[PDB]
């Protein structure tokens, strides 16, 4: 099989033209037939564009697919418009789904994420418990990747991290909780919380005591 | 016109099982095959079965074998998925989608549903775990500080969390729930104070669960 | 493994038409597994050099299905006979795109060829669907006779007998014949007035001619007449107010080629995951033997079909030909052929226009006479007489 790979997201002011590629693993990408998906938070996904660069009815142009196989990959390309058309986006090939990314409008500029990182207390180390927090804070837009590493090696088990959501000053916050043992919390020198907003990767590193 | 319609999901424990119904409406029943797919939290979809024209051609998903199973009644332009052994991992949704032709080997379908909820797990009504996440080592940025109080494990929602009986709002900080593998959801909440405060400022958190009644202090 | 598709087309266009097309139905759901490949063959003149040539170029490829097409320059001079019977000794199953004669329709002589357009019977259905919008009950049914005739008439008589009516004085002519003017009198004299026409090209205009010159095409009349019978000479011979029929597509090779193409992947990959799967053969010579998987997949490939296309929806039937069509009625105005109506399925639907008959009586003539000119019969006896 393989696995078609797509940015995690992409930030866009209104009035620009902007291409959107999702990259396939193994094979051919001119062998199979790719679509384009998109969907509205709390609405349920519509198809925009089919057979490769095909337009159903109702679409109002502006949406076009480039299939150039380059490095193995197809790209949709939209015209400069904001309105409310931003949103996530899919691709799909055959029995096989990307991860999503998502359209944002530019409004207020970027802020910069903030990162805080709490090692686990000694009050839960005292249950055989220990939780590492990575809080990311005051950030847009609201497009955040979350990773967990132990000083030598990224770690994907145990971790839970919530979606960003819009607060009252219209910007985006997030937690991150990892869950681990005490005895493998004192067996790794250190643990590392990165946070990649926008491309923009910040890295705090956390020590037992 | 073309209007679909799904049903028959919710949450119940591991071990049973469900019949999910997707009623269609206008558009001829007999000349579509419909797909089953499903949206995940956070990650995309994943396809599952699909159906043919009437019967026979016939596919599934690589890890769903045995436990699921579809049919569908040309009757009451009704289809029925039915399945059992529920498991932990597919609490998510579950959307209804027709295809274009009158086989599934397309795989390109078009006017979905509009999702159905599925969520198997313990419900269990459980007091929340307070915990204090201390600052650094006397280390600062611009004279501020990071303190906070870690609410774990406790279901269902909502839970308060205030600073020295609320008195206290600049400077707050209450970031949403999660939900983990357990069931159960957790949370945070971070309050920015001056440096200068640090060992010399006793600063609590009230914690407030009405659905488990569960009124605690907890001193950072 | 890999599969091939032989065709026999018209000419060099239409096979790269088709080559296109199964790259594009194997450019969709193509999973590994299957590969779908295609081979092509170009019409020959005379026909046993034809059906050597498709025995050896094509079932030296074990090919899974033929598909075949009208010869470009005549008209029947090359009719797709050879390659039903060398491709139907081995039950391999054929597809027919633009050929329709009804000899193909009865599975006792062509034992695997099934097509995707309606012979010419099921005009006979048109014309039964449409006497009742009008009503009119009484008709006269003037038919040639050598297989097309008969096939028309056993399909209206048995439709007709639905609703226990009965046709008038049906009356059949040799075919290629002159001099119709005795029986065509002997039909003028009856209490019928609509008359249904099937018979094939110059018998048509010798028929109308005969009908001119008997001024029986006058006003208080109406025709009925099928495809052949206009559209080849339509404008030199045919009276005014005559009623045609017309496939909307027929020859429209490129649409037909796609359809076909769409139809066989689809049946193949469906039949590719049984049990039993044996492959053609191999050789037509030192081969004398059933492709014993044959007759299954002839019955995979009919019921299924389904594959909702550009020439719309097909569906073929009990015994090949494929129903659910849409014709198209017509009508002649002055030497011109304007559209009156549009026939879909089960039901005729009329248009904005109106319509000229025999004779520009802006009406809806019924047919009925009722002589009253009665011939009686008695015998001499008794006081009685």
């Amino acid at each position: 099989n393989f696995m078609l790979t797509q940015p995690h997201s992409v930030s866009e002011s209104p009035g620009k033209t902007v291409t959107i590629s999702c990259t396939r693993s193994s094979g051919s990408i001119a062998s199979n037939y790719v679509q384009w998906y998109q969907q509205r938070p709390g609405s349920s996904p519509t198809t925009v564009i089919y057979d490769d660069n095909q337009r159903p009815s109702g679409v109002p142009n502006r949406f076009s697919g480039s299939i150039d196989s380059s490095s193995n990959s197809a790209s949709l390309i939209i015209s400069g418009l904001k309105t409310e058309d931003e949103a996530d986006y899919y691709c799909q090939s055959t029995r096989v789904f990307g991860g999503g990314t998502k359209l944002t409008v530019l409004g207020q500029p970027k802020a910069a994420p903030s990162v805080t990182l709490f090692p686990p207390s000694s009050e839960e180390l005292q249950a055989n418990k220990a939780t590492l927090v990575c809080l990311i804070s005051d950030f847009y837009p609201g497009a955040v990747t979350v990773a967990w590493k132990a000083d030598s090696s990224p770690v994907k088990a145990g971790v839970e991290t919530t979606t960003p959501s819009k607060q009252s000053n219209n910007k985006y916050a997030a937690s991150s909780y990892l869950s681990l043992t005490p005895e493998q919390w004192k067996s790794h020198r250190s643990y590392s919380c990165q946070v990649t907003h926008e491309g923009s990767t910040v890295e705090k590193t956390v020590a037992p005591t | 016109e073309v209007q679909l319609v799904e049903s028959g999901g919710g949450l119940v424990q591991p071990g049973r099982s469900l019949r999910l119904s997707c009623a269609a409406s206008g558009f001829t029943f007999d000349d579509y095959a419909m797909h089953w797919v499903r949206q995940v939290p956070g990650k995309g979809l994943e396809w599952v079965s699909g159906i043919s024209w009437s019967s026979g051609s016939i596919g599934y998903a690589d890890s769903v074998k045995g436990r699921f199973t579809i049919s569908r009644d040309n009757a009451k332009n009704s289809l029925y998925l039915q399945m059992n052994s529920l498991r932990a991992e597919d609490t998510a949704l579950y959307y209804c989608a027709k295809d274009r032709a009158s086989s599934w080997y397309a795989y390109g379908m078009d006017v979905w549903g509009q999702g159905t909820l599925v969520t198997v797990s313990s419900a269990s009504t459980k007091g929340p775990s307070v915990f204090p996440l201390a600052p650094s080592s006397k280390s600062t940025s611009g004279g501020t500080a990071a303190l906070g109080c870690l609410v774990k494990d406790y279901f269902p929602e909502p839970v308060t969390v205030s600073w020295n009986s609320g008195a206290l709002t600049s400077g707050v900080h209450t970031f949403p729930a999660v939900l983990q593998s357990s069931g159960l959801y957790s949370l945070s909440s971070v309050v920015t104070v001056p440096s200068s405060s640090l060992g010399t400022q006793t600063y609590i958190c009230n914690v407030n669960h009405k659905p488990s009644n569960t009124k605690v202090d907890k001193k950072v | 493994k890999i599969v091939n598709i032989g065709a026999v087309l018209s000419t060099r266009k239409h096979e790269q038409m088709f080559r296109e097309a199964v790259n594009q139905a194997n450019k969709r759901h193509g999973s590994w597994k299957i590969q779908l490949n295609a081979t092509s063959v170009t019409h020959k003149p005379n026909a046993i050099q034809m059906a050597l040539s498709v025995c050896e170029d094509l079932i030296s490829s074990q090919v899974y299905a033929i598909l075949v097409s009208h010869p470009p320059t005549p008209n029947d001079h090359f009719t797709p006979t050879p390659v039903s019977y060398t491709a139907g000794f081995y039950r391999i199953p054929v597809l027919g795109l633009t050929t329709r004669m009804s000899i193909y329709s009865d599975k006792s002589i062509h034992l695997s060829f099934l097509r995707t357009v309606p012979p010419y019977s099921h005009q006979s259905s048109v014309w039964f669907e449409m006497m009742r919008v009008y009503s009119w009950n009484h008709i006269i049914l003037l038919v040639s006779d050598d297989h097309e005739g008969r096939a028309a008439q056993k399909r209206l008589e048995t439709l007709l007998e639905e609703r226990e009516s009965k046709a008038e004085k049906v009356l059949q002519f040799d075919p290629g014949t002159k001099n119709v003017t005795a029986l065509l009198m002997e039909a003028k004299e009856l209490e019928a007035r609509v008359i249904i026409l099937s018979a094939s090209e110059d018998d048509a205009a010798t028929v109308y001619r005969a009908a001119a010159m008997l001024n029986m095409t006058g006003s208080g009349y109406v025709w009925l007449v099928g495809e052949r019978e206009i559209s080849g000479n339509a404008l030199r011979y045919a009276p005014d107010g005559i009623l045609g029929l017309q496939l909307i597509n027929g020859k429209n090779e490129s649409a037909h080629i796609s359809d076909a193409v769409g139809v066989v992947a689809q049946a193949v990959h469906e039949l590719l995951e049984k049990e039993n799967i044996t492959d053609p053969p191999r050789g037509c010579v030192g081969n004398t033997n059933i492709w014993k998987t044959g007759p299954l997949f002839k019955r995979v490939l009919m019921s299924s079909k389904y594959a909702d296309g550009v020439t719309g929806r097909v569906e073929f039937n009990e015994d090949g030909d494929r129903k659910f069509a849409n014709y198209s009625i017509m009508n002649l105005q002055n030497r011109k052929l304007v559209q009156v109506g549009i026939y879909n399925g089960t039901h005729v639907i009329p248009n904005d226009r109106k319509i000229i008959w025999p004779g520009g009586e802006t009406e809806k003539p019924r047919g009925y006479q009722m002589s009253t000119r009665l011939k009686i019969v008695t015998i001499h006896q008794e006081p009685f007489v």
